[PDB]
């Protein structure tokens, strides 16, 4: 099962306020339309790869998914990044625990850190070792997928965990269904209102019109032709090319000697 | 837990030999020295004797030096404290102490001694 | 050797009145003193440690003062259980001979 | 803990403190490495270890960087390059009692020296002699630890002293352990220089009309420099302008004609002006007058 | 040990270049003054080196000389080649002074 | 300059106990650590101990070590060596040392202890 992104899931990039500018950034995004993975949970929570940014979107109504596990091994062997959200309280720890591979719950620790009817949206990305999470919560009336509408996802928090995050996994109670996308590096013009709220955004590499956007700097375009970006022909194949002598050099009679 | 029980303080002759127990339990008993406290009657407290963790090495308060003496046994986890010579004076409930003086300072029961 | 001595001759205060008895030495004994409280038929229990930092196991109440010769107990509000007997020991001479003592009462 | 086996605490994701270390009194050495001994208590450290012992005083000499004592072979030691504040204080009157106190002890033997930050907890008798000892006590085999004798008529030489030794570790990584700032108080209306969360820059602070989204900390300008601040302690917008500055125009007539000259600061009210910073007072010098009467805006 | 080499381990404020403080006055590390007297947190400035035979290379005593050179259009005094008798009127490469 | 006085020997019955004072003047006594030098009769020199500047780091030949003890005084500037379970062997002409092998090496005149 698959889904398009549907312009969701854009996060603000830093802590600066801009009023009445747009504004172009290039850090890792969401890219528009992204065939986003489905995984189902009613009546699946396999291990998937962080690849530095992970977007997840949670349509539950009634709030089944309770956190996620990021780790390198994610199997206790190294410390294994942990949130849970139970009650009003969400619990974050560095520490190594064992997990199921479908977790299950009825209805050593360097860091410690304490705090359908709706869609919960979350960006995961791991640089300099700081765990970056930005959260939006949106009303949703549609059940079946994400809504083709623009929100703007804003930090929650920045934890100083400093550990590599290869593969992140999510933990449910038991007795819900989670989209992940892959974020990838991307240049992005951000439309910012007199408030600061990004209102909407432009993914440049989406299409022509888009680098046409970027490149004037606005949203409108006016009539004419304008130069872009170069095109680039990609190389298909790597050759490499050398002598077929298989002859070794006597480095070892120079180091070896035994009177220099 | 540090637990300290007295025992073997009874009623004696003026000149009988008496020896005190003093029971060592939820701790190392080999490693900690001992020391022996007596309280008389509507008195202040009296240290009678110390002994060391070894208990190679030990000091005799000077009213009942050469009268009173103190041993231990490493393996039976007990400071004995023998006391020869008994007065009227002597009398008083002794309390067996563990690191008198210090943070790890435990006091035991007491038994009651009389002599008369 | 140090001979201890009790400085109050009596000591009778009523429940939830802030108390203090005093301990001085024959010779300086620096920071090497002990303070007890020993309740009728109960072994003695050492409120303060070195006379100015507080045992573990004892309440907030009970204070650790004063510094050479010279030592203070303080107890900030009285109760039931803490009217008993109490004394102070020099462990800076191998010769010991306790505090005198008094007994605080209801 | 025993020096031998010495207990090592980690800090971190925490504001240290270090002043109130420096404050506390008793402290009969504070010897910092490496680190300065003062004003470097703000610098960030990935992570501290505070290492804990008691030990005598000459052994306190001997716990040093590139120092060598029988403490420092066998029981606790010093890496040259490590940057670390070594804390003693005295401890005779709690690490003390009647007939010596076996609290505290120390390894007299051990077959090699100790590498750094490294502890051996081993009770294995010493096999000094070619017979093994087979772990009993034997001829040229003794107890690798002694226990050191601690009491309150021993000398000061010999008094137990209670030791912390910080160690400061800086890597690739968040350096969450920290040092605090007083953080001063507001100035408004008036030029000053403002730290503001670590931005730093030159101008006046207003009043903001201008509200920030929650997270957001500071408003943008072309320079990407700063054209508004929130304040940390109060959260209200604080607007950011620059410091009066313009160009110097002397407006000279030939000096065949006179010496005489008039001034034209650029873009600045007349009030300004008085506060020009020429070096002379009542005197033209620089300036040909800052509180003359021939002043048109 | 040779107590001989002294090291100042306190002062109140980084050095300027080229200058020489011989002060023996008491470090106020702690907030109560030192008076003039040992206190604590109160330390002498200077702390000798331990100098041992034995000790390792890192710890070792080294002899430092320091030469400071000035290039100016002065009289040049410390010059340290061989003059050769001047040449005019024809062009040369020359060295004066320097 | 630096001059050197030993003060403390004298003939002594085996097994008896002899201190000799070592005394200093012309120096800061406390910055120099002080050595001791016997010369026995018809013999070449034999170092007996060596004190610290600080004087906590105390060494002592083997045959030396638990029958002489080294000690100093700061403020009375002298050194002294204490002699226990004297023997015949022990006899020689001993002679403070300060700073021996190096540039601040000093002499002293040196007293004869017969045993």
């Amino acid at each position: 099962a698959y889904t398009n992104s549907f312009t969701r899931g854009v996060y603000y990039p830093d802590k600066v306020f801009r009023s009445s500018v747009l504004h172009s950034t290039q850090d890792l995004f969401l890219p528009f339309f992204s065939n986003v993975t489905w995984f189902h949970a009613i009546h699946d929570n396999p291990v998937l790869p962080f690849n530095d940014g992970v977007y997840f979107a949670s349509t539950e109504k009634s709030n089944i998914i309770r956190g996620w596990i990021f780790g390198t091994t994610l199997d206790s062997k190294t410390q294994s990044l942990l949130i849970v959200n139970n009650a009003t309280n969400v619990v974050i720890k560095v520490c190594e625990f064992q997990f199921c591979n479908d977790p299950f719950l009825g209805v050593n620790c360097t860091f410690e850190y304490v705090s359908f009817k709706n869609l919960r949206e979350f960006v995961f990305k791991n640089i300099d070792g700081y765990f970056k999470i930005y959260s939006k919560h949106t009303p949703i009336n549609l059940v079946r997928d994400l809504p083709q509408g623009f929100s703007a996802l804003e930090p929650l928090v920045d934890l100083p965990i400093g550990i590599n995050i290869t593969r992140f996994q999510t933990l449910l109670a038991l007795h819900a269904a989670y989209y992940v996308g892959y974020l990838q590096p991307r240049t992005f013009l951000l439309k910012y209102n007199e408030n600061g709220t990004i209102t909407d955004a432009v993914d440049c590499a989406l299409d022509p019109l888009s680098e046409t956007k970027c490149t004037l700097k606005s949203f409108t375009v006016e009539k004419g032709i304008y130069q872009t970006s170069n095109f680039r022909v990609q190389p298909t194949e790597s050759i490499v090319r050398f002598p077929n002598i298989t002859n070794l050099c006597p480095f070892g009679e120079v180091f070896n000697a035994t009177r220099f | 837990e540090v637990q300290l029980v007295e025992s073997g303080g009874g009623l004696v002759q003026p000149g009988g030999s008496l020896r005190l127990s003093c029971t060592a339990s939820g701790f190392t008993f080999s490693n900690y020295g001992f020391h022996w406290v007596r309280q008389a009657p509507g008195k202040g407290l009296e240290w009678v004797t110390i002994i060391s963790y070894d208990g190679i090495t030990k000091h005799y308060a000077d009213s009942v030096k050469d009268r009173f003496t103190v041993s231990r046994d490493n393996s039976k986890t007990m400071v004995y404290l023998q006391m020869n010579n008994l007065k009227l004076d002597d009398t008083a409930v002794y309390y067996c102490a563990r690191d008198l003086g210090t943070y790890d300072d435990s006091w035991g029961q007491g038994v009651l001694v009389t002599v008369s | 050797d140090i001979q201890m001595t009790q400085s109050p001759s009596a000591l009778s205060a009523s429940v939830g009145d802030r108390v203090t008895i005093s301990c001085r030495a024959s010779q300086n004994i620096d920071g090497f003193l002990a303070w007890y409280q020993q309740k009728p038929g109960k072994a003695p229990k050492l409120l303060i440690y070195a006379a100015s930092r507080l045992q573990s196991g004892i309440p907030s109440r009970f204070s650790g003062s004063g510094s050479g010769t010279d030592f203070t107990l303080t107890i900030s509000s009285l109760q039931p259980e803490d009217f008993a007997a109490y004394y102070c020991q020099q462990v800076y001479s191998a010769p010991l001979t306790f505090g005198g003592g008094t007994k605080v009462e209801f | 803990a025993s020096v031998y086996a010495w207990n090592r605490k980690r800090i971190s994701n925490c504001v240290a403190d270090y002043s109130v270390l420096y404050n506390s009194a008793s402290f009969s050495t504070f010897k910092c490495y490496g680190v300065s001994p003062t004003k470097l208590n703000d610098l960030c450290f990935t992570n501290v270890y505070a290492d804990s012992f008691v030990i005598r005083g000459d052994e306190v000499r001997q716990i040093a960087p590139g120092q060598t004592g029988k403490i420092a072979d066998y029981n606790y030691k010093l890496p040259d390059d490590f940057t670390g504040c070594v804390i003693a204080w005295n401890s005779n009157n709690l690490d003390s009692k009647v007939g010596g106190n076996y609290n505290y002890l120390y390894r007299l033997f051990r077959k090699s020296n100790l590498k750094p930050f490294e502890r051996d907890i081993s009770t294995e008798i010493y096999q000094a002699g070619s017979t093994p000892c087979n772990g009993v006590e034997g001829f040229n085999c003794y107890f690798p630890l002694q226990s050191y004798g601690f009491q309150p008529t021993n000398g000061v030489g010999y008094q137990p002293y209670r030791v912390v030794v910080l160690s400061f570790e800086l890597l690739h990584a968040p350096a969450t352990v920290c040092g605090p700032k007083k953080s001063t108080n507001l100035v408004k209306n008036k030029c000053v220089n403002f730290n503001f969360n670590g931005l730093t820059g030159t101008g006046v602070l207003t009043e903001s009309n201008k509200k920030f989204l929650p997270f957001q900390q500071f408003g943008r300008d072309i320079a990407d420099t700063t054209d508004a601040v929130r304040d940390p302690q109060t959260l209200e917008i604080l607007d950011i302008t620059p410091c009066s500055f313009g160009g110097v125009s002397v407006i000279t007539p030939g000096t065949n004609t006179s010496n005489q000259v008039a001034v034209l600061y650029q873009d600045v009210n007349c009030t300004e002006v008085p506060v020009a910073i020429h070096a002379d007072q009542l005197t033209p010098t620089w300036r040909v007058y800052s509180t003359g009467s021939n002043v048109f805006q």
